[PDB]
């Protein structure tokens, strides 16, 4: 029984993620995606300047 | 179209699991009744008992046998059943092409477990033989129920995969 | 891929959520019946053996 | 009498669940499903950012 | 023209990814079944078991074997498969010139 | 690249820690059995005892011996063990350069 | 039409095996119908291109 507990703990160490780091990574990536969508919307506006010349 | 066709196979697997669950409930009832009948036959095998007690145990044995037949008959789900000999097998949908999932039926009626609607003991030796007869009947009922449960688990796994 | 007609990440999340729900259901069944093999669905061979022993 | 006690204890050893581990699994899976619901709620909003582009 | 032809390459790569996803799902199913079969055989190896328990374990073993065969059979994506052994390998586009992306099949 | 390479160092250290944990579990079992055999040998060292008690103590001693051997040979972790004597030592990653974390085997 | 896709105004299944054959019959009908629709679409695109050239 103690063997099986040790093997299960070992597999947990190999595979289990640590969610505390993901708690910060998630917010960082959400902010970065919001800035990325904002930057894409800004880059889309390049066509507007041409009309003023005519 | 092929992807949208999968709802039918999912529904077929689900009704198969429902039928197997009904059969398992009936089988649990039959197993309890078979254990009580085994106790009755074992007690009636005694020679020291007087005639009135022997008749009382014989009557209890007959009542439990009738209850086994009634419970085996009542094990149906929407007019179809897998455990009373009504049909050889039930095939369930496995993929959009119509390929099946064969599930052999496992009869659990007294006819399907070596017993009879008129089975009973009349002397002590007859009760002692009915002891082993009931033991074999309970054994085969347990194997049939285990096979049905394994089939249900297979249905669930294939439902997840689909 | 910025499609508005499908959402594969939502499908993966739903698959993981359904797996977690199935795990919680089996665990609460073990807690409720007090048995890890309460029916032939749990494990047919050991279930039948235990019925014969009982 | 002692043989009956032995058979019944054998059935119990054969089928009965260990509730101590079940107590930890219950809370772990409750937290797990809550995290899964949260992640699926976040994943559902992937298409919401598309409207900002227009 | 050679720039716009890349769409077929991208579609072929996506199709290959989908086929591998189906193969991986079937593989997880077979891995779980293989673990259950390991447990059944390892429990049936005991000599103290009676005949009925041995027969029940053997029946569960046979049923799980048949279920693996079926699960391996059903692992297909639009008529092709990389896990059932139907073909030795699959090749997907890697350039507008027709360069391939060889993926040797892994029978499961 | 250098900073990202350290995940292998971390997972190797975790694997080594798990292996040594299994080794200590087996060692605790071996220590308890060794104490019991100490008591058995001391009890059988008595001169006034008769033959049957001595043979019973011999059987108990041999059973505890077999328990030690089996608990020692079972102390594996992913095909590798630091306490069964299969190898002289184990070395786990300690730096992204590849410098190891030497740990010597302690056969039990 | 039903006659043009391998079906018939009286097509039906009376037993389960007839339905299992009907599955493949409907598969063939769907395949040929989609092929014909694709041919019509290609013809329409050709008409548009020739109209521009004209």
């Amino acid at each position: 029984g103690k063997l099986q507990d040790s093997l299960d703990a070992g597999v947990g160490n190999l595979v289990d993620a640590d969610l505390a780091k993901e708690s910060a990574k998630l917010q960082s990536l959400q902010t970065k995606q919001q800035l990325g969508v904002q930057a894409l919307s800004i880059a889309n506006q390049s066509s507007s300047s041409i009309l003023s010349l005519f | 179209a092929t992807a949208a066709s999968m709802n039918a196979v999912k529904d077929s697997l689900q009704r198969g699991q429902s039928t197997i669950d009904v059969a398992l409930a009936a089988g649990d009832t039959i197993t309890d009744l078979l254990g009580k009948m085994k106790e009755k036959a074992l007690a009636a095998s005694d020679t020291s008992l007087n005639t009135a007690s022997f008749n009382a145990l014989k009557s209890d044995f007959d009542s439990l046998r009738d209850q086994i037949e009634k419970a085996a008959t009542n094990a149906k789900f929407n007019g179809v059943s897998i455990a009373d000999g009504s049909t050889t097998k039930l095939t369930f949908l496995a993929n959009s092409d119509g390929s099946g999932f064969t599930v052999n039926a496992k009869t659990i009626s007294l006819a399907g477990i070596g017993l009879t609607t008129t089975s009973t003991f009349t002397t002590a030796a007859a009760a002692k033989t009915m002891i082993g007869t009931i033991d074999t009947a309970l054994q085969t009922a347990t194997n049939k129920l285990a096979s049905l449960g394994t089939s249900s688990v297979g249905l669930d796994t294939h439902l997840t995969f689909v | 891929l910025n499609s508005i007609n499908t959402n594969a990440g939502a499908m993966i999340a739903l698959q993981n959520l359904n797996g977690t729900n199935s795990e919680l259901t089996t665990v609460q069944q073990r807690i409720n019946t007090g048995k890890k093999i309460a029916s032939a669905k749990d494990n047919g061979a050991i279930w039948a053996t235990a019925k014969n022993q009982s």
